[PDB]
């Protein structure tokens, strides 16, 4: 009688399920998920220097809207904007607002730079309303003055003021044109005169002109102002001449560098690092694919429409 | 499956064997035994973690916003960005797929061709003494003790010492 | 000589030519096609409540251009636009058009709500032309009003018209300004003035002026009436300031829901369905491409640069 | 091919084989005899069955237009459609080419791996009583009557029935 | 003893690596890059009806910029721009620049056609100036016309000039508006009257008017010239209507066919031929993938973040 | 490897054989001698020129220009370019990397696939006249000259010859 050896291969009890070019339900010893299903529910900022903005929006950085007023100058790599940011604490609006933004987004820091703008004895620098609040009064966007006429009704002088870029990189610089509720308040402000506000460099003009046409109270005010923008170029000069209605700038600014610009609810924590954020928070996954968003910013897993793709770490399982 | 054995001609897999992959199990007259084989164990082992190593990663490109989380975009743009992330996600989707469904079949069909290998080996060294039966055992025409399963085991049977005794047992 | 047992394998005397990884022209027993070459020369309207809008073009409904008399109300889950389909009859168009006929083409239905506009006894509210005819008379736009000086020559009041969104939902209302043909013409319609159009809500503002520069005749015509519109919000007025030249709204628009938007020249057929469509008509293969067109709407194959790619689905054909 | 058997040791395929994929031809005393065989036929129908249900598919993704059939479209974003879509494209032609290419060279050597499965059944089952001729057939050293070639169709062939009588005709 | 017969398969010393599904560093008899990593410095022009810009900016072409002059006219199959090419002489920019650029880099030529535009006695329409000049004299962009007061300080009379498309294709037209440094120029060249023009087609219209407020010397120049351009249908008419300030077109383009517009810094080669263009110049490789650039043009391997993918050609090395 | 041939049982290349991939190397009365086989090289150089013709390929899809080299591009759709190009990279990269993959796994498989199709070939032609040594050898029980040995690498050798004097040297 002959003795026997046999050969043979292990298997599990309790075997794992995936999907083969041939089989939607083969049964392995064991595998191993490849699409990330969970998040970290915190924006994890070990090992950047971070700026959150809070309540600030990125523009009103530029326009020193009193939410901003901590966040007017800074460096930064990362920078994080929230949910209901306030720009513009007096209604009205950017032009070209997306790419503003997403400038001050894509940036590593901003500096400030005096405009030395000065006015003559006729010229009320110091116009304020109750829309932008600070320290419990009337104020004003902090970058910016709200010019107007020392005596009520009188005509807003004939004022040129020019901007002169001493710098080696490009500044950006912003103002306003306020666009009153009536003809009766144009004229308190500016005076009966036509208005008209030009600008000009070598590389951008434009010209405005305050518009009183009815329109509903936003916060209770009918007026607009409505800011514009252009970048300076290095040895180039910027010249504003203006005879009411123009609101203008006492500091220019400068982005620096470069950073990663994040929107998000989520709270920060300087515990852990990252390099995948989303609306929801961190996604710190060593896997190649998730499913949490297709909207992701940084070094990140791709989204995938799939709850689960198992990779397999063994043989068939072929039980007892 | 491709190679015949791990679901083919072994019946089943062993789950009493937790040291190994691949092993044997013998039956002379002196007893019972059990021993898993560690160059196939290995083997496979070694190729599953070379295709985790290259599947488990992500690209070192950074991506930033071109979609506002708290604010309206242009309606064109937008329209224009919302299928070209749609049809980017299509893509990611098929490829992974298509990933793990190649990856998974050609784990199976490798083990597969692991255990086949191991059966080979023993085959070809059991040369003219041994008779296959079916089921990935050898039926060994000469007594075969625990030392000469453990030479089977480790390559080292040698075929001609056993040869005389084999030949005129399975000759009859 | 001893018996035998043969193995062997099954062969056909006609096999098919597919590509592997190694070989162009391999011959296998059997194959099947992955690319959809062909399509139904009709859209399959089978389960789907939708509006084929024929010769009326999406913002005609918006407007109630006379094409569009059938269309300015309803519901749907489909959109089917045609080819040279109205919009304006009188010579005119739209600022902002192309986001404006996305948004229908996106919508799935619209429901109109009356503005309210009352206008004083100067006003002449029924202004038509022979551009816009309806039942063989001189009309206009159904849900705007062209006002004009009730008394020829005579200078067009000082006119204020507010329309308030009392729904839950925003309302899109569209108006348009008239820039006529000459000075006579602008001075016979609305006086000898200055014209000035003001429209200003809390997230929207313009100002308008008639332009009356030379321009040729589009079907008789070198007047125009150029539509502009915005999106009010829920609770908010809007007001329009005006004293000669404005097309007022009598109705605004609420787009309800979404919908699948269709642009096809093929007949509607309501006994066949599908979820994909093109110019030329409708996809309802199975399969995972096609090579119809790269222009689809819908849940469709993958286009592909391909005539054929036969799937094998039998063993390599050896004949005898 | 990389099992060898189809195109390979065996000549070519059988026409007159009409109900199954792969089977046996026989010859005894008795007569003439062809049969298929059901299990390797259906293990490759279902493996084909089963890429034909992954790969016969589209995505349940709602695509809307971002070009205007009758309309003028602006020719900045015109230009980024256009450069967008066509990249789409070649992705999808390439992964549609690729994915065939490589399922067709799968499928076809699945089923010579069957074909060969099926072969390698037989002989482990005939053992010692016959000898391979090369062409994909055993010559069978006894007596096999139609009950014997079923039995081996059957995988219920007892070898030690026909042993003795088997040796003696092989070594004469 | 036995003879005996040994199966084999050959080796080689130097084996190459290679990467796998489930090895790194295989080592393969032989391997074959799939990557490009070298181009040809040179534009391969053999078969290509080709124009070289030089330092002619492609608007340059359609305005006739002095750098242009060569390039007035003509057809071609490809048309290659140049870094730092003129497009305008005269301080200014043009509205909607990148898709006029665009245009023109898609065509297969360009033809002129007089506009026929005369002028009366009180205007001079021969301006020049010193930023546009021919061989050491002042001139003027070779298209348009400067029009100006021929007295000093005298109006600018009212001036209607219309040009008619009688061809079957569309034509581009184009014209500029001059913004004065000052009053007092303005005053000088046209007048003290108010100044205006108005466009005017059956697919377009438009209003301009000159702003005189202060800017920076560009080439010693405050003023600007800004231009604008349209398309006008087959059969239909463009209308100018004028008092100061318009530089006038005496030709209008008509772009012809289509052509591969190429940005690049490489020599022109007309003894090699190609389908695929860079910066850097020419890709000629039959490899499926490159690594030179993701900006190309023509038809070419795909841009892969790869220096190396080695495509086994051979079995696994097994050396003695 | 998943055919076991090369890289497995067969020890080592031959760096000596420069006429061809697989061959024979013998051992007779007359001496030693070494010869390249044909039709397996061929089979294996074939299905790579195959793979080579497929890959080594281009679209002809003609793409335009939507990047300015030498002048400033949009804000807002220069970031959807950046972000539609990095995109589209990633997928080009992750395609290239997973096709030269799989390509060179097939590759190395195949090559020894066509090696153990070649062994199983001589095996069956050799029949009950030689054994395996377990490395590549078959170990041939009669005289067989250089004339024999040309009949079994040009796949004429007739076992029937031969059994007698095989079978009287392997069994006495
Ligand atoms: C390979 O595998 C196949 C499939 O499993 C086997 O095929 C079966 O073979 C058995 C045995 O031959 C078959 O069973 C037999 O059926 C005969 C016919 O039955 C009908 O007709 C008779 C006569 O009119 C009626 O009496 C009966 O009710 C039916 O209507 C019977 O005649 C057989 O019964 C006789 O033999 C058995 C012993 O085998 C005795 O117990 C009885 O008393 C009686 O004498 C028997 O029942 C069966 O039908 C086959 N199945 C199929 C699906 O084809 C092969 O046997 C197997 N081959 C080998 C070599 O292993
Ligand atoms: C019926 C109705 O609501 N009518 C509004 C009318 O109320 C509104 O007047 C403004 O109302 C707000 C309410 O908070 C303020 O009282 C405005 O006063 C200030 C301001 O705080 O903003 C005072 C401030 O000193 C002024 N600053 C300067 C530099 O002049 C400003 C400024 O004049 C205006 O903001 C310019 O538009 O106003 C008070 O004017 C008016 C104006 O929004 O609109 C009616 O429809
Ligand atoms: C010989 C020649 O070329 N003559 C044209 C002359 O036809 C044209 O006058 C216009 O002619 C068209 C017919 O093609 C209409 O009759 C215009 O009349 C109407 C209209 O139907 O559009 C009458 C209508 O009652 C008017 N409605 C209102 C509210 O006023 C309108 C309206 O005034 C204008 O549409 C506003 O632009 O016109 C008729 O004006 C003249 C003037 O374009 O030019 C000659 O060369
Ligand atoms: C005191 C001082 O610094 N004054 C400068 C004054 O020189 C300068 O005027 C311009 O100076 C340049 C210098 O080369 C030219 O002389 C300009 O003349 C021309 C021109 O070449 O451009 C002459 C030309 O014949 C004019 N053409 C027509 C059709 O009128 C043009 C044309 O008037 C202007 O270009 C229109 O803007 O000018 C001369 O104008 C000015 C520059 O703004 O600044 C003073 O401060
Ligand atoms: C499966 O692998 C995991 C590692 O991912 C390990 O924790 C677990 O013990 C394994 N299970 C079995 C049944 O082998
Ligand atoms: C893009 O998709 C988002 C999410 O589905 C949706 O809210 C939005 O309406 C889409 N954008 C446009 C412009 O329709
Ligand atoms: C896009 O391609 C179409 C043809 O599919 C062509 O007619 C059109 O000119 C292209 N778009 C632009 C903006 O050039
Ligand atoms: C690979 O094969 C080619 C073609 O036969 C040959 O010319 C070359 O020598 C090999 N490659 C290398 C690097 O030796
Ligand atoms: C797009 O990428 C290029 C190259 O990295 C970069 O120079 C440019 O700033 C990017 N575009 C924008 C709008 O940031």
């Amino acid at each position: 009688d002959p003795d026997k050896i046999c050969l043979g291969h292990h298997a599990v009890a309790n075997g794992t399920i995936v999907k083969t070019l041939t089989n939607e339900q083969e049964e392995v010893t064991n595998a191993t998920e490849t699409v990330e299903s969970t998040s970290l529910n915190r924006l994890c900022m070990k090992g950047r220097n971070h700026k959150d903005l809070g309540n600030c929006h990125p523009i009103g950085m530029l326009i020193g809207t009193p939410a901003c007023d901590l966040h007017l100058t800074g460096t930064w790599d990362t920078l994080i904007e929230r949910k209901n940011a306030i720009a513009y604490c007096y209604p009205g609006a950017t032009v070209n607002e997306k790419a503003l933004r997403q400038k001050i987004m894509e940036s590593g820091g901003i500096s400030k730079i005096n405009t030395g703008f000065t006015y003559g004895s006729s010229i009320n620098s110091a116009g304020t309303t109750k829309a932008c609040m600070r320290n419990g009064g009337n104020s004003f966007y902090a970058e910016l003055k709200w010019l107007v006429s020392k005596n009520k009704g009188q005509n807003f002088p004939q004022t040129t003021n020019t901007y002169r870029n001493a710098d080696t990189a490009e500044h950006l610089i912003m103002w306003g044109i306020h666009h009153p509720s009536s003809t009766q308040e144009k004229n308190d402000l500016y005076g009966t005169q036509s208005l008209s506000i030009s600008v000009g460099s070598s590389t951008y003009k434009n010209s405005f002109v305050p518009v009183v046409g009815a329109r509903p109270q936003v916060n209770g005010l009918s007026g607009r102002i409505d800011f514009h923008w252009t970048l300076v170029q290095p040895g180039d000069k910027i010249i504003f001449s203006h005879n009411g209605g123009l609101i203008a700038p006492s500091r220019v600014s400068k982005l620096i560098g470069r950073g990663l610009g994040i929107q998000s609810e989520a709270p920060i924590d300087n515990s852990c690092e990252s390099k995948c954020f989303w609306r929801g928070g961190s996604i710190n996954t060593r896997l190649p694919f998730q499913n949490l968003s297709p909207r992701t910013v940084g070094q990140c897993p791709k989204y995938v429409n799939k709850k689960s793709l198992m990779l397999a770490t063994g043989m068939r399982n072929v039980p007892e | 499956g491709l190679f015949g054995a791990i679901a083919g001609f072994i019946e089943n897999g062993w789950e009493g064997m937790v040291d190994g992959w691949y092993g044997f199990r013998h039956q002379n007259a002196q007893g019972t035994g059990q021993a898993a084989d560690y160059k196939s164990t290995q083997a496979a082992i070694d190729q599953i973690t070379g295709k985790l190593n290259r599947i488990i990663k992500k690209t070192n490109t950074e991506f930033e916003s071109i979609e506002s989380e708290f604010s309206e975009i242009d309606h064109q743009i937008g329209n224009v960005i919302n299928w070209t992330k749609d049809s980017i996600t299509d893509i990611w989707t098929y490829q992974a797929e298509l990933l793990v469904a190649m990856e998974n079949q050609h784990t199976i069909d490798m083990a597969d061709s692991e255990m086949l290998n191991l059966y080979e080996r023993v085959r070809k060294q059991l040369r003219q003494n041994a008779e296959e039966d079916g089921k990935g055992c050898f039926e060994i025409y000469h007594a075969c003790d625990d030392s000469c399963m453990e030479s089977i085991r480790n390559n080292t049977y040698n075929h001609s010492q056993y040869r005389e005794e084999a030949l005129l047992n399975r000759l009859n």
